[PDB]
């Protein structure tokens, strides 16, 4: 057979917009230190206070997402500008992040010892709302919890399972995080929406930047667990009643 | 050498109508512990599970309401009560252990040398 033709036919095959955009979605890509590298590098080798360039991407990732070029219109001046500059000096991308790319979430994940901090003050203009979240909950939900990055602070290895009801805990914002961003959720049960993030999500509760000492003076700080490792109500009741959307 | 080590009890030959007990001792660790048989031939299913925390207990439809898991907290041990043998129950039923905390319902992570039981 003559194989020049048989290359030549692909010039008459389907390259379809909608199968292509769905085969680069599932084939999709994590890395804690390296992120934390190159934004200090890059900041000070533009003579930045990259400390606070990190409070700012991680504010901003929190209140608009992780797509920095469409963000940027539809926002003030004022924010634009502050936006094109650190996209400049740390690199910053859209998503489906590399080896040594640097975007929005990933700041915000590496950087979670400040997030879980700012979800004090950011309750109420985060696009799920601390007030829903505390009617979702029979309780006032825990604001610590209210990002996908506090997993990276969760240790499943906790005693009396605790680590797994923070997490189960946690994973009550988290459906309802899916179904706001992804709207094709919204109309999935809440087992069907646990079971499209519940694998990421693992890998960073599994992760071993921090130890398991590390996070247990991340819980104990921020409110979750006390120096005896005793549970906050807000957290069990999320839990249970995670459970119960699941079970 | 494992981390978590399965050993299945209670497996034998009963006439149709009848009931046994099975047992499974645990060794190395909390988790949602889960039934499965295979009979010869076919491909291994899952029987019965009960959640982490024992609150939920899920089992399979051929089997349900015959069939109850149960586990012993201070044993360490986990049971499964089977009634009404049938048949087509005859298989080799193993204990599992898979993932963690966040789903119920896993597929396919510890697993015992299994026991039989014939109808």
């Amino acid at each position: 057979e003559n194989y020049r033709d048989i290359a030549l036919a692909f010039l008459d095959e389907s390259a379809d917009s909608g199968t292509i955009n769905a085969w680069v979605n599932e084939f999709a890509y994590f890395d804690p230190k390296r992120i934390v590298q190159l934004v200090k590098e890059r900041g000070t080798a533009k003579g930045r206070d990259w400390k606070k360039d990190v409070k700012m991407m991680i504010v901003l990732n929190l209140v608009r997402g992780n797509k920095p070029e469409a963000m940027m219109k539809k926002m003030s001046e004022k924010g634009a500008s502050i936006v094109a500059n650190l996209i400049s000096v740390y690199q910053l991308k859209e998503g489906n992040p590399g080896r040594d790319t640097i975007t929005l979430s990933r700041v915000s994940a590496a950087f979670v010892p400040w997030t879980v901090q700012a979800l004090r003050v950011l309750s109420e203009s985060l696009p799920v709302s601390g007030t829903t979240m505390d009617a979702i909950a029979g309780v006032t939900y825990p604001r610590a919890m209210m990002h996908p990055s506090f997993a990276g602070i969760i240790d499943l290895d906790l005693p009396n399972g605790a680590g797994a009801t923070i997490a189960d805990a946690h994973g009550l914002f988290m459906i309802e995080f899916s179904k706001t961003i992804n709207p094709s959720l919204r109309t999935k049960q809440a087992n069907e929406v646990a079971a499209t993030f519940e694998k990421p999500n693992m890998a960073a509760m599994s992760g071993r930047f921090f130890t398991r000492e590390d996070k247990k003076k991340l819980l104990i700080a921020v409110g979750i667990i006390d120096e005896d490792l005793v549970l906050a109500s807000a957290v069990v009741r999320s839990a249970e009643k995670y459970r119960a959307k699941v079970g | 050498m494992g981390q978590v080590q399965l050993v299945e009890s209670g497996g034998g030959s009963v006439q149709a109508g009848g009931s046994l007990r099975l047992s499974c001792a645990a060794s190395g660790d909390r988790y949602c512990m889960a039934w499965f048989r295979q009979a010869p031939g076919k491909e291994r299913e899952g029987v019965a599970f009960i959640s982490t925390a024992n609150g939920r207990t899920d089992y399979v439809d051929s089997v349900k309401g015959r069939f109850t898991i149960s586990q012993n907290s201070a044993k360490n041990t986990v049971y499964l009560q089977m009634n009404s043998l049938k048949p087509e129950d005859t298989a080799m039923y193993y204990c599992a252990s898979r993932g963690y905390g966040y789903l119920s319902c896993s597929s396919y992570n510890y697993w015992g040398q299994g026991t039989q039981v014939t109808v």
